[PDB]
Parts: C-alpha cells; sequence; structure tokens
C-alpha cells in the first residue's frame, strides 16, 4: 500500500509553456508506474506507461521522468484540449495504488460571481417545502463562500452547493448553494440574504429578498 | 482495436450484484490479465481485483475479499465481477482494464491499455422518480438589474440523469448545468440549469425542458413577476 | 388614502387638486381613543383601464398648516 502523493494538487495554466506535474511514491517504485488522462465524464486514457516512453499515439509533448520515488510528468507544449485530471499510479506492488488527482484548470483572471438569489416557488410552497437558490456565476476561481442569512441568521447544513466545471468558452464557474428548508421554517422569516464571499468580489456580497417580494 | 465493451449501467438498492460483462475485442485472450478498478465520482481510483485470464488468479484487493467475486468467460472473451451485500459506498464508475498476465508466456504490460469505457453503479435504495422542478424564469425585472439571470430548480429525481434544455435547446448562451448534487434525504440528486438573460428580454418566456428518461418524465416550466 | 393621526379638525383632502370628483366618499373623522387624533379617509373607485394614472389625495390640514400629497404603485 505505497501511498502515491501528487505534488501539484490542482493546477491552472492559461495555455502556454511547460506545465510539468509531479507525483511521489512512499517507496522505490523504480520506473514501474504509469500516467493517465481521466477526462471529465470520460474513461481514463494512458499517457505514459513506464515513467517515460510516450505510450502509443501520444502526440509530441508528454515526456516524464522519475526512477524511483518522485516522478515527473512534463506537459511541455500545453495544448488546451489536454485539460484533464491526471494520475500517477504504481503498478509493480500490490495493491496497485493510484495517485490523488491532478485537475488541470486554466489560469484569464480572477473574476467576480454575478450573484443571484432565488426564492422558492409557490409551487414549492404547494409541496410543503422551500429551497432558496443563491447563484454564483461567471467567475474565477472556485474559491468562494456562501453564508445564508434567514432574517440575518448565519445558517448552513440546510444548504447544498453545486460546482460547475470550468467552461471551455470563458473558463468561468457557477455556484448555487441551495438552502433547502421546510415550509414551516420558511414561513418563520422573510429576509433571506446570501452572503457570498469570493476573491473577485471586493466585499462579501449579500444577495437578499423578502418572503413574498418577487 | 484493443477494446473493451462494458455492460451495463445498473443500480441495486442494497441488494444483489451488478455483475458486469467486460467484453474484450480485437486482442487475443488467455495472454492478458484483466483487472477491475472502481472510482467514485469526484474521487481517486481504486484497483479492486485482477484475474489471470486462464488459470484464474484472483488477487482481490483490501477491504473487500470477500464481497467481490470475479469470473472468466473465455468462450467469448467477456469477463465478470460481482459484489456481495451491496452498500452505499458502491457509488462508483466501475472500469475493467487489463494488467497483462504475470505468467511466463504472456507479453509485458503494466499499464492498462484496453481501456473499458466505464459503468454507472450507484448503490441505490431510492425509487425511480421524475424531477419536481420548482423554477424561477422571471422577466429579468426582479428589482433593477440589467443582466438578471434565471434558472429552474431540478429537484428530487432518480436515477440519473435529467436532460434539461432551455426552450427545446434554443437558449444555449449562459447555460451552466449544475451537476447532480446528491441528497442525503432520499438519495434524490439535485441539479439545476441556469441562464443569464438581459432586462430587455422581458417579453420572453424561457422553458427549461427537463426530461428525465429513466423515469420517462418530461417537465416544461416558466415563472413571471408578481404585479 | 389613509388620513391618520391629525389634530385638530379638519383635514381637507382632494384627489389630484380636486380633479377626480367621481367616486369621492369622504369618511368622517372617526376619533381615536389612542391619542384623540381622529381618523378620516377619502376614497375613489377608478377602473382597471386607468393604470397609467397616478392619483394624489391632496390632504391639507390647515389648523396644523400641513399639506400631504400621495400615490402608491404596484409591486413588480
Amino acid at each position: 500500500e505505497i501511498v502515491m502523493t501528487q505534488s501539484p494538487a490542482t493546477l491552472s495554466l492559461s495555455p502556454g509553456e511547460r506545465a510539468t506535474l509531479s507525483c511521489r511514491a512512499s517507496q522505490s517504485v523504480s520506473s514501474y508506474l504509469a500516467w493517465y488522462q481521466q477526462k471529465p465524464g470520460q474513461a481514463p486514457r494512458l499517457l505514459i506507461y513506464d515513467a517515460s516512453n510516450r505510450a502509443t499515439g501520444i502526440p509530441a509533448r508528454f515526456s516524464g521522468s522519475g526512477s524511483g520515488t518522485d516522478f515527473t510528468l512534463t506537459i511541455s507544449s500545453l495544448e488546451p484540449e489536454d485539460f484533464a485530471v491526471y494520475y500517477c499510479q504504481q503498478h509493480s506492488l500490490l495493491p496497485r495504488t493510484f495517485g490523488g488527482g491532478t485537475k488541470v484548470e486554466i489560469k484569464r483572471t480572477v473574476a467576480a460571481p454575478s450573484v443571484f438569489i432565488f426564492p422558492p416557488s409557490d409551487e414549492q410552497l404547494k409541496s410543503g417545502t422551500a429551497s432558496v437558490v443563491c447563484l454564483l456565476n461567471n467567475f474565477y476561481p472556485r474559491e468562494a463562500k456562501v453564508q445564508w442569512k434567514v432574517d440575518n441568521a448565519l445558517q448552513s447544513g440546510n444548504s447544498q452547493e453545486s460546482v460547475t466545471e470550468q467552461d471551455s468558452k470563458d473558463s468561468t464557474y457557477s455556484l448555487s448553494s441551495t438552502l433547502t428548508l421546510s415550509k414551516a421554517d420558511y414561513e418563520k422569516h422573510k429576509v433571506y440574504a446570501c452572503e457570498v464571499t469570493h476573491q473577485g468580489l471586493s466585499s462579501p456580497v449579500t444577495k437578499s429578498f423578502n418572503r413574498g417580494e418577487c | 482495436e484493443v477494446q473493451l465493451v462494458q455492460s451495463g449501467a445498473e443500480v441495486k438498492k442494497p441488494g444483489a450484484s451488478v455483475k458486469v460483462s467486460c467484453k474484450a475485442s480485437g486482442y487475443t485472450f488467455f495472454k492478458y490479465g484483466i483487472s477491475w478498478v472502481r472510482q467514485a465520482p469526484g474521487q481517486g481510483l481504486e484497483w479492486m481485483g485482477s484475474i489471470s485470464p486462464y488459470t484464474g488468479e484472483t488477487h482481490y484487493a483490501q477491504k473487500l475479499q470477500g464481497r467481490v467475486t470475479m469470473t472468466t468467460d473465455t468462450s467469448t472473451s467477456t469477463a465478470y465481477m460481482e459484489l456481495r451485500s451491496l452498500r452505499s459506498d458502491d457509488t462508483a464508475v466501475y472500469y475493467c482494464a487489463r494488467e497483462g498476465a504475470y505468467g511466463y508466456r504472456s507479453p509485458y504490460q503494466n499499464w492498462f491499455d484496453p481501456w473499458g469505457q466505464g459503468t454507472l453503479v450507484t448503490v441505490s435504495s431510492a425509487s425511480t422518480k421524475g424531477p419536481s422542478v420548482f423554477p424561477l424564469a422571471p422577466c429579468s425585472r426582479s428589482t433593477s438589474e440589467s443582466t438578471a439571470a434565471l434558472g429552474c430548480l431540478v429537484k428530487d429525481y432518480f436515477p440519473e440523469p435529467v436532460t434539461v434544455s432551455w426552450n427545446s435547446g434554443a437558449l444555449t448562451s449562459g447555460v451552466h448545468t449544475f451537476p447532480a448534487v446528491l441528497q442525503s434525504s432520499g438519495l434524490y440528486s439535485l441539479s439545476s440549469v441556469v441562464t443569464v438573460p438581459s432586462s430587455s428580454l422581458g417579453t420572453k418566456t424561457y422553458t427549461c425542458n427537463v426530461d428525465h428518461k429513466p423515469s420517462n418524465t418530461k417537465v416544461d416550466k416558466r415563472v413571471e413577476s408578481k404585479y
């Protein structure tokens, strides 16, 4: 059970020069591990098969080194179709541990989320529930906060968030914490504010409404 | 080519196995030891077992020894892997692939290149239900904002997925499909697709066409203002 | 309009400087037991094909020399 530690946790790079990646082993694998291309929603694909040697139709730019504890994966000529979660994985020891995950993002600039809270529908009040949805939209990076305020009461646990993938077009993100409440706790209050703290935001943006306003 | 046809995406509540046909193709069998690897979504991968094709040497991994059974079907080169006493930890895309046999006559591989395409297995006790969409698609005139967004609330469906399109896929700009964040309440995952229209679009209705085919349910929506 | 909390008598209320005379029904100064500030109201009945028209009760309480003009619209 040799722990494989990938030294870049994630990476963001606007498409360009060498974007070399790293994975370390807990023991001496000695050039007996492989590199992988798990694309989002896809089957993984072999990049490097034994610490180098550029497996079977890999284009021009995906060398790597190692031998035998801390291994490298050189993304030299970035080619932005290659934005995928990458994986070192030892093989010549059982059981066969994978790496951690090497989500390669894009580094445009830090942008502000266009924050949009949404009341639950009256159809949801016909369902006897209430889910307040606070948008974040068209921003960078994912490093955000949502602090729900229920007549200005800092609440969580009733709220499930939702992270879009990074867009191919504008490299942005979109969040939605979903403050799912009962209808009874919904009727107890009106001021439903959503304190959103993001780096592109200068302030913790509190997007609010009143129960029955919109 | 050197390919694997996996079959097929299936869920069980806690119950019996999801024995997957891992149909090999293009390459000869009994020379190429086929593995299995699970990966929960948003998680790392977990190799979980690998038979030798002939003279089946099991090599089951840790924490399930036990619950897993793997078999070979070298008449037509499919392979199989079951599970016993299934459990909510088994919400994972199961990949079969090939280590290569570590016999004597088998050629050298270490790198898993037949790759199988994956198999959706979530172990799940929820019942098959259409979504309960609780939208807001207002006429971008809530209080004062120009590019006021809108989005539906795709709630309480099972299994995956819903298929949502704005106005039969007319409005593609601003589309940001939120993934199926899964309820701890009833294992009915939650999604939403939103768009950002402008305030000079107030005489336009926007219908998220939420179509959840595993329950064969189709949902069309709109919301307007409040006088 | 809701002519509330004045003293002494009276208020003088006119719709749009006395333009809207139809439907005018001046409610008398029903006197509060709270602060002896009597309560009145003047109402009118317009039609729904008058929505692009504001209506100003011109509430003018001369013994306090106060003049009040009002309107209210919808809620989106």
